[PDB]
RNA sequence: GGACCUGGCGGUGCUUCAUAUCCCUCUAGAGGAGCCUGUUCUGUAAUCGAUAAACCCCGAUCAACCUCACCACCUCUUGCUCAGCCUAUAUACCGCCAUCUUCAGCAAACCCUGAUGAAGGCUACAAAGUAAGCGCAAGUACCCACGUAAAGACGUUAGGUCAAGGUGUAGCCCAUGAGGUGGCAAGAAAUGGGCUACAUUUUCUACCCCAGAAAACUACGAUAGCCCUUAUGAAACUUAAGGGUCGAAGGUGGAUUUAGC
């Protein structure tokens, strides 16, 4: 005799179970693992949606079957302990920025594929304001005119956006030597400004 | 085993301007400026003329890599549009859908 | 690399792994061509020698 | 190529022409249509010409309570298969080349005289 | 695809099974777990971007999900149950004998809000299909039964096969009258006309000032005709030089600002007029968004309707 | 990546062939593709490159090497 | 986890290309594509550089399949040393 | 006339599936996509390498499981995991199905390099949808 | 996340027809999936050309061919050395007979890296993917020609040819070469005086005072050389003297004792010995019963790391005694012990796992509330293992105990699903309990639905090849059966089977 | 040969209509000039296909080499391929389409009428039809319920495509296959589509709508010709861009004809 399928396992689920123990992670859809008389498709006349069984629209959908509310506040009791504490000091945007005057933004991109490089990671942009250097009249005057576009008068901010490196970590060292040898010619003072 | 000897001689296009592209680079960069004497970048012109005909990089086509379709193929996929479109009509092609507006 | 996979599945058919209908569609087309007397002929000894 | 090939469906649809312009009206003067054979009829998973022996596939996956290993055919022994599978479809052609006889009716081409057998059963479990 | 009663009662079985499933997976209550709870649960644990809802994922009740199937109209015996069986449409009938009897009983004894049944309605109450001709002839008959002196008894009948549609009404809404900080009142709207979007502040008091991005209507709108469509909506109301107006506007041409200035003021202006008056330029066409907006150019041809030249033959 | 000027030693300190390699370590300091092996590597091409033109650069009065 | 996350919905990106519709001639008439993006912003802030490992780590991992990511982080740092005074 | 993916009607006697019964306008408002990768979202790169690779799993499972499929492959890609889904028949032996998904999951593994996965369910027979 | 009760284990395909339906498809399922992977590594490993193209990043070296044939065709030591680390042991003899005749210098560890190849195999080839009983050291051997034509001998090159002996079952040769090292004035290492005690044992048959009085001897020795004993010398110690039980139970609590002094801790491989020595045929209560108590008593709330090859042994061996002692309390603690941390990785293989579990399982069932027996019924199978034919036989023994019949349908349903539908002894079991005794109405229904189900299977089982056998007592309780539920039509069609089969009827059928 | 059935057709009847649509009517065009581009002819040693509607900026969202399939010359023979062939056959086909369609019909299975002929099957105060399914419709996309897209069956034109790819049959196999070098791709002429114009509702400049000038042989008018420079490329009288020079036909276009609610 050929060989007999099984009834789903559905049929001793508990409808009090621990569900986040049947799906733990991502995984397909599997009606008999699904305990729900979910239907999908457009009906025939006079038709109803398809059942899940053999159910191939179903199995296209990215479900969040293991992303229950239960699971992911399960999930979150497990990952406190992996969180440290933000600074209480630092209540609002403006006491960051008088502890904290520079900004270093980056970019992580997540793509499906084998490969993750993308070359839009390495880039670096640090924003830093005027105010918060110790920039006299002149080096305040002089710095301006040497970053050109990058310097905002609006906002006082200057960014300095640095990619030519293929690092990241190269591109913000980089960043940071900008930053530095802008700030110290600044406040040199050389003899052919005397004709301005 | 490649589609047909049409792309047969397009991969070998391929690989021999790999190989020669930074020599390539490197003497283009003599006959592309005015800083160096004429008669250093006259031998320059002489040289690149002398590398083999198809390390040329203006001679690579971007044929239909299913169907090495010299012609109507969509650079993002490299699909001509007859194959492009048999993929996509059976929503095949992620994210793709046919267009009413 | 068309070389690759073409010889990748070439050698899976032999091996009994993958079944290749259109190989085997002209596998069948060529026994029967034999069969009717159009066979390839040996290079060298065409109808024109 | 390996991505220009097609399934057999499409192989034998193109092949056969059973749609087209010529079975439209009859615009043709024809008589031996091709018939389309299934290729995969006679075929065993796991079965290739260099005659590979895979453990749970083509040949069992124990042998005397211990998993077989991976073996090979010897060439005497492969010959031998390639053989019978010649046999074996020699045989499927044959007899469907071989035919019953219709007994005739007033004349051998003609449908008078025929019987058609009993009429169908009714759908009230009626029968004639 | 007949289904029975016995499929349908595993059915129901399973979805109140599967109902509490549902709940379980989700950490709510299984006993107030309502179907727009198990909407909301199945859109998030399946979700689906098809357009059409029709085939998304649904977990519906039974009896919403299947189709309505008539009973077997005959028992063992073979005896249909309703004398009017042999007709095909015992139950058409059976409501035209019934009508037809009740108009004979009122001899023997002598709008607005509601609409008639549409035929796939009656199609459903009876669990039968229906012809076009036989939809009307029923309907000429209810008309005929409302004409007569129907009592209490043949209006419970008729309201049956009514259905009530829930008119809209197009009276125009009122914006809010806001005080700014200095007190002043004045009410804000927005339009659109094409690409260009408007947003205006109408003060309740003023000179008649019209400041666009900051600027002097007059020298925002140097072309005369864009002014008229800002003296439009004033102007038709009888309050030119009465009110002030700073508003903003971005995207579209000149014409095209113009006209998303004009609704935006005249909609905010609604706050300041009595109701007749809002009827009015409702009426005057000065409260309706202008829907004409560019059409696409198709593939085949050299404009949206303008086709490629047919070649001489 | 950013400061290739050590690689220029061999080179002439003025003259075309300094203003060319400028040109060509201003190029290479910009590319995010290439590592330093790579940047060298060009820089040592033309160094020997233009050790073998020198008859061709005498002529035209530019001493390299 | 304690995390304080604003989230809106930028306009969404809808690329259209038009191809011809026969395998031969038959220029006028072409079937068009289209591919849509849509995007969601989540903004978190005030997160210390552990809590933003586990937090990315457990939504990453976790990303649909067809759903692409690209987050932006922004880090404060303090001037360095070099620069809170002039060498001159 | 249209003919791109329709199948065409006939006598009411051709059992196709849901998949088979949508032409290609209803892809994205009755049926979705087949494969799910973010190359051909904006700004992502690497569609080309993604479609050959589907076309390849695609002819590649069609001929590794042959006759056992009943319905078109399901494709996703998370990360680097590649997860291929396929509804399947009950002819085959238990063994034999264990057996394929252990070669194939191996293999692909090492030609894509990448970790695959395959996931199979099965039906007793092809799933109708309608009747053409 | 916890174990889904519900669920086959993971590694299997979550299908119902892919999914095994007894211990036997439990086991062949992983082996073919085994099998195929095997198969595409073979072919992965064959055709590495068609596997080189690598697109990952960053770069996966476990997901690469393989490259097994040396690339060095020089001959020379830096080519011989290729070939050892390959494992190639013909190919390595082979390139180093031709160096030594050329007269080429080849360094001594080099020497020493071929005996530890050809010592370890015994001049053998290892397996490969494709190309018990007795002594597998042979007289004339690669391993020994080498070691002779050796000029200079180390240390280590005597200590690689006693333990390879000693791995082979050349005990005798191995203890006649240990006199030669002390001859030499060398001292040995611990790994070969572990594998002395294991030759000391075996190298012949005596009374156990004899053995016990070398192997002090040796130890002493190994004290003298200032040798320090390991954890394998003192589990090689409780493993040699399995053979003597009683004899040894004494002695063998002495290497305990001793090893908690010097500072070596017992691992679970420790305490297998100890058990399997002390768990010899006969009464356990008098010693058997002490040890185990006081073995848990020490391991309770312990997490274990592997340490000895033997660790995957204890739990199965502890399992063993609480069912011969017939504690429940004390196989909660063995069960509790595999259940902290990751001590569950100890059970075992396959055939390890389901001994365990179904000496643990037919343990509840006999000392265990019914109530709690059917929630660990349903935490363990099919969950963690699939039963044999005599748990469910012990379990409807329980239920019978209970006076709880209202389950057989239940254990019959689950006795098809696990592959039992064909066992004579379980049909004839649920069948003779049901037809016990008369019950109420309702009861009595359920149990004619089962044995018709049942019926069923009588008639359809696969020795229908063979001429259909029905057991006299089948034959009666399931007439009996269709009586009493009212189905007297299906009782009364059965009578012929009594004539057809020629099967007594019995005494209470006719009555009825 | 007689009489019929069905279909087609009628410079065929009556009635009612068409809605950018048949006429009249409305607006801007084509048909005239130059130029751009396709095709036909002629020419060349020098492709192919489309080619009334439904070909003619068509396969091409694209030819300086390459592409390339053509021509001349030279070279290779188990050949990138468990060969190859853009060789014949789209009148063997799959595939993807045109066309009516700016249609609403197609049709299984039954039933009935005609004496049980080809055939036919409706009347609602109803007289033999019931009809699954397909299409339309409905839904969906775009900014609505509007519009526009999309959709649009069965068939029609052996309609288009063997040169997208695949493929039946036949044919080539030291050549009808593969490679290299160089070369053709022009204009007596005709014709289709388009571009720019003939100007004062214009031309130039500022501005982006309150201006100043220009305005008939130094006006309007070439995106053409000639010269130079630049860009791309290894390669440019040749392709593109810019500049200079040049300042022609054209003075609003017959019969006829296209598009738009
Ligand atoms: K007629
Ligand atoms: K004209
Ligand atoms: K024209
Ligand atoms: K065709
Ligand atoms: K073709
Ligand atoms: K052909
Ligand atoms: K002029
Ligand atoms: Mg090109
Ligand atoms: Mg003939
Ligand atoms: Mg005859
Ligand atoms: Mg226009
Ligand atoms: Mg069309
Ligand atoms: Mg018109
Ligand atoms: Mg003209
Ligand atoms: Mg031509
Ligand atoms: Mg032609
Ligand atoms: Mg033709
Ligand atoms: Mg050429
Ligand atoms: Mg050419
Ligand atoms: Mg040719
Ligand atoms: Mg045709
Ligand atoms: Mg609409
Ligand atoms: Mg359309
Ligand atoms: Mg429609
Ligand atoms: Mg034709
Ligand atoms: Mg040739
Ligand atoms: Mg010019
Ligand atoms: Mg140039």
């Amino acid at each position: 005799p050929r060989r007999k399928a099984l009834p789903p396992r559905t049929e001793k689920m508990a409808v009090d179970q621990d569900w986040p123990s049947v799906y733990p992670v991502a995984a397909p859809f599997k009606p008999s693992a699904v305990p729900l008389p979910v239907r999908m498709g457009y009906p025939v006349k006079k038709g109803v949606p398809m059942a899940k069984e053999g159910n191939l629209e179903l199995l296209k959908i990215p479900n969040f079957l293991h992303l229950t509310p239960v699971a992911i506040k399960k999930h979150c009791e497990a990952l406190k302990d992996f969180c440290t504490e933000w600074p209480a000091a630092l209540d609002s945007d403006e006491k960051c920025e008088k502890h904290f005057p520079i900004e270093i933004d980056s970019t992580d991109y997540v793509s499906s594929g084998p490969s993750v490089r993308n070359p839009r990671a390495r880039v670096v942009v640090l924003r830093v304001k005027l105010s918060s250097l110790n920039l006299d009249d002149h080096a305040k005057k002089k710095l301006i005119k040497l970053v050109g576009e990058r310097y905002c008068k609006t906002t006082d901010v200057l960014t300095i956006k640095t990619d030519r490196c293929p690092l990241r970590r190269q591109n913000y060292d980089y960043a940071v030597y900008l930053l530095t040898v802008l700030y110290h010619e600044s406040w040199n003072t050389e003899e052919w400004e005397k004709s301005k | 085993h490649y589609v047909d000897w049409r792309m047969w001689r397009d991969v070998k296009r391929r690989k021999m301007a790999y190989e020669y592209a930074d020599e390539r680079l490197r003497i283009n960069s003599l006959r592309k400026n005015t800083i160096l004497p004429k008669i250093l970048q006259d031998v320059a012109d002489e040289e690149i003329a002398a590398l083999p005909r198809d390390s040329c990089p203006v001679r690579i086509r971007n044929r239909c890599v299913m169907t090495s379709r010299p012609r109507g193929v969509k650079r993002r996929w490299r699909l001509s549009r007859i194959v492009f479109r048999h993929l996509a009509d059976h929503g095949q092609l992620s994210g793709i859908q046919r267009a009413t507006w | 690399n068309h070389h690759t996979y073409a010889e990748l599945m070439q050698t899976l058919r032999f091996l009994g792994l993958y079944r290749d209908e259109h190989q085997d569609f002209m596998d069948e087309q060529k026994r029967l061509k034999k069969l009717r007397g159009k066979e390839k002929p040996k290079k060298g000894e065409g109808k024109r020698a | 190529s390996f991505f220009t090939k097609l399934t057999a469906d499409e192989l034998w649809k193109g092949a056969l022409a059973e749609t087209g312009a010529g079975a439209k009206k009859g615009r043709g003067k024809r008589t031996k249509k091709k018939k389309r054979k299934d290729l995969n009829r006679g075929q065993i998973i796991g079965e290739g010409r260099y005659g590979f022996l895979w453990p749970g596939l083509n040949v069992p996956l124990m042998k005397n309570g211990a998993v077989q290993t991976i073996a090979q055919r010897s060439k005497e022994e492969q010959e031998k298969v390639e053989a019978d599978m010649i046999q074996q479809r020699e045989e499927w052609d044959r007899k469907k080349k071989m035919k019953v006889k219709r007994e005739r009716g007033w004349s051998g081409n003609s449908w008078g005289g025929i019987s058609l057998g009993p009429p169908d059963p009714g759908p009230c479990g009626e029968t004639y | 695809e007949t289904y029975t009663e016995d499929f349908i009662k595993k059915q129901i079985e399973e979805f109140n099974i599967g109902k509490r499933h549902l709940a379980n997976m989700m950490g709510e209550d299984p006993e107030t777990f309502t179907q727009e709870d198990i909407d909301r649960a199945i859109a998030y644990l399946f979700p689906s971007g098809l357009f059409e809802k029709r085939a998304r994922p649904v977990m519906k009740h039974p009896e919403q999900i299947f189709p309505r199937q008539r009973a077997i109209q005959w028992g063992e015996d073979g005896r249909p149950f309703h004398y009017l069986f042999y007709t095909g449409k015992q139950s058409y009938y059976s409501l035209m004998h019934d009508v037809y009897g009740m108009l004979l009983n009122l001899e023997k004894h002598q709008v607005i809000g509601s609409r008639w049944l549409i035929k796939e309605e009656l199609e459903e109450m009876l669990v039968e299909k229906l012809s076009d001709l036989d939809y009307m002839q029923f309907i000429r008959l209810l008309e005929k039964l409302l004409t007569s002196q129907c009592g209490a008894a043949e209006e419970e009948f008729v309201q049956r096969f009514r259905r009530s549609v829930t008119l809209e009404s197009k009276k125009q809404l009122i914006e809010p009258v806001q005080y700014d900080e200095q007190g002043m009142a004045f009410s804000k709207s927005e339009g659109k006309r094409k690409t260009a979007k408007a947003e205006a502040i109408v003060y309740k008091h003023g000179s008649g000032r019209i400041k666009v991005n900051g600027i002097d209507y007059q020298l925002y709108f140097p072309i005369t005709q864009d002014r008229e469509q800002l003296m439009f909506p004033f102007h038709f109301v009888d309050r030119l030089g009465k009110h002030d107006v700073t508003c903003t506007v971005s995207g579209g041409g000149r014409s095209a600002q113009a006209g998303a200035i004009r609704l935006a003021m005249a909609k905010a202006l609604c706050s300041f007029v009595t109701e007749d008056e809002v009827e009015w330029m409702r009426q005057a066409g000065l409260l309706t968004t202008d829907p004409r907006v560019r059409e696409r150019k198709k593939p085949g041809q050299e404009g949206a309707r303008r086709k490629f030249t047919w070649k001489k033959r | 990546h950013i400061f290739l000027e050590k690689h220029l030693e061999s080179f002439p300190k003025q003259g075309p062939i300094r203003h060319f390699m400028e040109l060509v370590t201003c190029g290479l300091s910009k590319n995010p593709y290439l590592s330093v092996k790579q940047k060298v590597e060009h820089i040592e091409w033309f160094r020997n490159y233009f050790n073998e033109k020198k008859d061709i650069l005498k002529e035209s009065n530019i001493q390299f090497n | 986890l304690g995390i304080s996350i604003k989230v809106h919905e930028p306009p969404r990106k809808i690329e259209r290309f038009t191809l011809l519709q026969s395998v031969h001639i038959y220029k006028k008439h072409r079937v068009q594509y289209e591919m849509r993006t849509l995007y969601r912003c989540l903004e978190l802030e005030h997160l210390t550089g552990s809590t933003a490992d586990v937090y990315l780590e457990y939504i990453q991992r976790n990303l649909p399949e067809g759903v692409a990511m690209e987050v932006t982080k922004t880090q404060l740092e303090q001037l360095p040393e070099h620069i809170k005074e002039p060498i001159w | 006339k249209n003919r791109a993916a329709r199948v065409r009607v006939s006598k009411g006697d051709k059992p196709v599936t849901y998949e088979e019964a949508h032409a290609p306008h209803y892809i994205a408002h009755r049926k979705g996509w087949l494969s799910l990768h973010t190359g051909n979202l904006d700004g992502e790169d690497h569609a080309a390498e993604r479609t050959v690779e589907d076309v390849f799993l695609r002819k590649f499972m069609w001929g590794t499981f042959p006759g056992c499929l009943a319905d078109q492959l399901v494709l996703k890609r998370r990360g680097n995991q590649l997860e291929i889904c396929a509804v399947v028949l009950r002819q085959l032996s238990p063994h034999k199905y264990y057996f394929l998904v252990g070669y194939s999951e191996t293999l692909l593994s090492y030609f894509y390099k990448c970790p695959v996965r395959l996931h199979l369910q099965t039906v007793p027979s092809k799933v109708v949808y309608k009747y053409l | 996340v916890n174990r889904d009760t519900t669920a086959v284990p993971y590694v299997f395909q979550d299908d119902p027809y892919l999914m095994p339906a007894s211990s036997l498809e439990s086991r062949s399922f992983l082996l073919a999936k085994k099998s195929g992977e095997n198969v595409a590594k073979f072919i992965i490993n064959s055709y590495p050309k068609y596997f080189q193209k690598d697109i990952a990043e960053p770069h996966i070296p476990c997901l690469m061919p393989e490259y097994f044939e040396p690339q060095i065709k020089d001959i020379s030591e830096a080519a011989l050395k290729e070939r050892i680390e390959l494992r190639k042991v013909k190919a390595s003899v082979d390139m180093f007979d031709q160096l030594l005749q050329a007269g080429t210098t080849v360094s001594l560890e080099t020497t020493n890296s071929l005996l530890d190849l050809l010592c370890y195999y015994g001049d053998q080839e290892p397996s490969t993917d494709y190309h018990q009983f007795g002594v597998t050291w042979r007289a004339k051997n690669n391993a020994e020609r080498i070691f002779s034509l050796m000029p200079e001998k180390n240390e280590h090159s005597y200590c690689t040819m006693i333990r390879g002996m000693v791995k082979h079952r050349a005990y005798e040769q191995a203890l006649n070469l240990y006199t030669e090292l002390l001859n030499n004035r060398l001292h040995a290492d611990v790994y070969t005086f572990n594998a002395l005690i294991e030759a000391t044992v075996c190298a012949i048959n005596e009374k156990f005072e004899e053995k016990w009085s070398k192997i002090l001897e040796l130890l002493r020795h190994m004290v003298a050389q200032k040798v320090k004993p390991n954890l394998q010398t003192f589990n090689t110690i409780l493993k040699c003297l399995r053979r003597f039980h009683v004899f040894a139970r004494s002695p063998a609590l002495q290497v305990l004792r001793e090893m908690k002094a010097i500072g070596i801790e017992p691992s679970l491989a420790t305490y297998h010995h100890i058990i399997r020595l002390f768990d010899q045929p006969g009464d356990p209560l008098k010693r058997s019963s002490f040890i185990i108590y006081d073995i848990m008593n020490e391991l309770m709330g312990k997490r274990f790391s592997p340490k000895d090859p033997d660790d995957d042994k204890f739990f199965q061996s502890a399992m063993s005694i609480c069912s011969s002692l017939r504690d429940l309390e004390l196989a909660y603690q063995v069960h509790g012990l595999l259940k902290t941390g990751d001590n569950w990785k100890f059970i075992g293989p396959d055939q390890h796992r389901n001994f365990y579990y179904s000496k643990f399982f037919d343990l509840i069932c006999l000392m265990e509330q019914i109530d709690v027996t059917l929630k660990w019924y349903e935490d363990l199978i099919p969950s963690a293992y699939f039963p044999h034919s005599q748990t469910m036989i012990h379990l409807l023994q329980a239920l019978d105990v209970a006076n709880r019949l209202e389950v057989i349908p239940k254990i019959w349903k689950d006795s098809k699903e696990y592959g039992h539908t064909f066992r004579s002894d379980l049909r004839e079991e649920i069948l003779m309990l049901m037809a016990r005794d008369k019950h109420p109405p309702e009861l009595q229904v359920a149990f004619a639905d089962c044995a018709a189900d049942i019926k069923s299977a009588y008639e359809s089982q696969p020795i229908r090849q063979t001429a259909q056998d029905w057991p006299a007592t089948s034959l009666n309780c399931i007439a009996i059966l269709f009586l009493r539920a009212g189905r007297t039509q299906e009782a009364w069609k059965m009578l012929g089977l009594f004539r057809k089969h020629n099967k007594i009827p019995r005494s209470e059928l006719l009555n009825e």
